[PDB]
RNA sequence: UUUUUUUACUUAUUCAAUGAAGCGGGGCUGGACUUGCGUCCAACUUCUGGAGUUAAGG
C-alpha cells in the first residue's frame, strides 16, 4: 500500500518536498497553542507502526517542548 | 468463484430463517401490498 | 460568493441551543 | 401634492461634520484566530516556492471533463448498506431453496477505492483509470501516485474533491479512485474517457508539472511591483 | 554549479497602535506643471466654554 512509499518518503528528510512540508506545518504548529488536540495523525505511517489505530478511543495530541 | 464470506453470511441468514428470527425476503410490490 | 455586512470590526461567538 | 412640511436634511459627511453611517467594515474585522489561522496558511502556502510534487496538484481537471468521468462513476457506483442487505436476503432464499450461489449471483462491476487497494492495483497493472483527490491532508499520502502512474503506464487525472469521491463511493472522504474494469457495454464510453484525460488533461500538465510553483505576491506588494515597472518604463 | 561583496522583495522573525474605522488600486471633481495628457496633490469642519444621536430625501 501507500504506507511503504510514506516510510521511504519520511526518511529522506532533507529533500526540497519534505523540507517545504516541514516549514509550513513548523509555522502552523507554532501558531498553534503548546499542547492542542491533532484531529489526524501527520504521520499516519510512524502512527500505525507504533500502534495507533483508526478505531474509537485513539486520539493524537500534538504538543511542542523547549529544546 | 464466490465469496466464502459471503457464502458464510449466507448461512447465518439461512440459519436464523430457519429458526424463524429473520423474516424472509419479500419483494417490493409485497412491501407495497402490506404498506 | 457574497459575505455577511459586518458593521462593527468585534466577532461574537454565535448562540447556540443549549 | 406632496405635503409643504416635508424637506430634505442632507448629512455631510466630511472630516469633523457628522457622525459617521455604518458601512461595511468586514475587511477590518479582528476574526477569531482559527479563521485567521486557515487564512494566513494559505497565504503563507501561495507565498513559498512550491517544490513540484507538490504544484502539481494545482492543475486539475476542468469542468466538462470532470463531469464526463463522474457519468461513467455513477453507473459503477458501489452498494450501500440496505443494498447489499438485500442482496444477502435474496441470495439466502435461494440457497433455502438449494440453488447454487454462482446460479442466483453475478460478477459485480464497482469503482475502487480506499488508498492501499488502489496503490496496489496500480502495482498490478489492473487498474484503467486513476482519480486522485485534490486536497489529501496530509499530502504525502498522494504525492507519489502521478510518479506511480507515470511509472506503470497507468493514466492518470488529479480532481477537485475528496468529498466528492467519497460521496460515490458512500463515504465522506476518499483520496483515491480507481476504475479496472467495466460492463461490455461502458467499455467504449471508458476508453473514450481514457483518450478524452489523456488529451485534455496529460498533454496539457506534462510541461507544467515540472515547474515549481508559488512566489505569488500579495495585493498591495503586486501593485507596488507594477508601479515600479511603470516608473522604470518611463525611465 | 559553487565561494565572497552589496542590493532589492516579504512570507520567517522583531517593534508599535487601535473599540483591529476608512489601507491599496481605480472612478468623479478642482488646481498645477507637463507633454499637448502623463504625473502629484487636494477634496471635508477655525471669532464664540451651545447642541450634534433614533436618517431626511430621491
Amino acid at each position: 500500500g501507500a504506507l511503504k512509499y510514506l516510510e521511504e518518503l519520511s526518511k529522506k528528510k532533507q529533500s526540497d518536498v519534505v523540507r517545504f512540508l516541514l516549514r509550513v506545518r513548523c509555522w502552523e504548529y507554532r501558531q498553534l497553542n503548546v499542547i492542542h488536540r491533532a484531529s489526524r495523525p501527520s504521520r499516519p505511517d510512524k502512527a500505525r507502526r507504533l500502534g495507533y489505530k483508526a478505531k474509537q478511543g485513539y486520539v493524537i495530541y500534538r504538543v511542542r517542548v523547549r529544546r | 468463484i464466490p465469496s466464502k464470506n459471503e457464502a458464510k453470511q449466507i448461512m447465518k441468514l439461512v440459519r436464523a430463517i430457519r429458526e424463524g428470527r429473520i423474516l424472509p425476503y419479500k419483494p417490493p410490490e409485497e412491501r407495497e401490498r402490506e404498506e | 460568493k457574497k459575505t455577511k455586512v459586518r458593521k462593527s470590526t468585534t466577532f461574537h461567538r454565535p448562540k447556540t441551543l443549549v | 401634492p406632496k405635503n409643504p412640511l416635508l424637506e430634505k436634511r442632507p448629512r455631510n459627511f466630511g472630516i469633523g461634520q457628522d457622525i459617521q453611517p455604518k458601512r461595511n467594515l468586514s475587511r477590518m474585522v479582528k476574526w477569531p484566530e482559527y479563521i485567521r489561522l486557515q487564512r494566513q496558511k494559505k497565504i503563507l502556502r501561495m507565498r513559498l516556492k512550491v517544490p513540484p510534487a507538490i504544484a502539481q496538484f494545482q492543475y486539475t481537471l476542468d469542468k466538462n471533463l470532470a463531469a464526463q468521468a463522474f457519468k461513467l462513476l455513477n453507473k459503477y457506483r458501489p452498494e450501500t448498506k440496505q443494498e447489499k442487505k438485500e442482496r444477502l436476503l435474496r441470495e439466502a432464499t435461494a440457497i433455502k431453496e438449494g440453488k447454487k450461489k454462482e446460479d442466483v449471483s453475478k460478477k459485480p462491476y464497482t469503482v475502487k477505492y480506499g488508498l492501499n487497494h488502489v496503490v496496489g492495483l496500480i502495482e498490478n497493472k489492473k487498474a484503467s483509470l486513476v482519480l486522485i483527490a485534490n486536497d489529501v491532508d496530509p499530502i504525502e499520502l498522494v504525492v507519489f501516485l502521478p510518479a506511480l502512474c507515470r511509472k506503470m503506464g497507468i493514466p492518470y487525472a488529479i480532481i477537485k474533491g475528496k468529498a466528492r469521491l467519497g460521496t460515490l463511493v458512500h463515504k465522506k472522504t476518499a483520496a483515491v479512485v480507481a476504475i479496472t474494469e467495466v460492463r461490455s457495454e461502458d467499455k467504449n464510453e471508458l476508453a473514450k474517457l481514457i483518450s478524452a484525460v489523456k488529451e485534455g488533461y496529460l498533454e496539457k500538465v506534462e510541461d507544467t508539472r515540472k515547474r515549481w510553483g508559488g512566489g505569488i505576491m500579495g495585493f498591495k506588494a503586486q501593485k507596488r511591483e507594477e508601479k515600479r515597472k511603470k516608473s522604470l518604463e518611463t525611465a
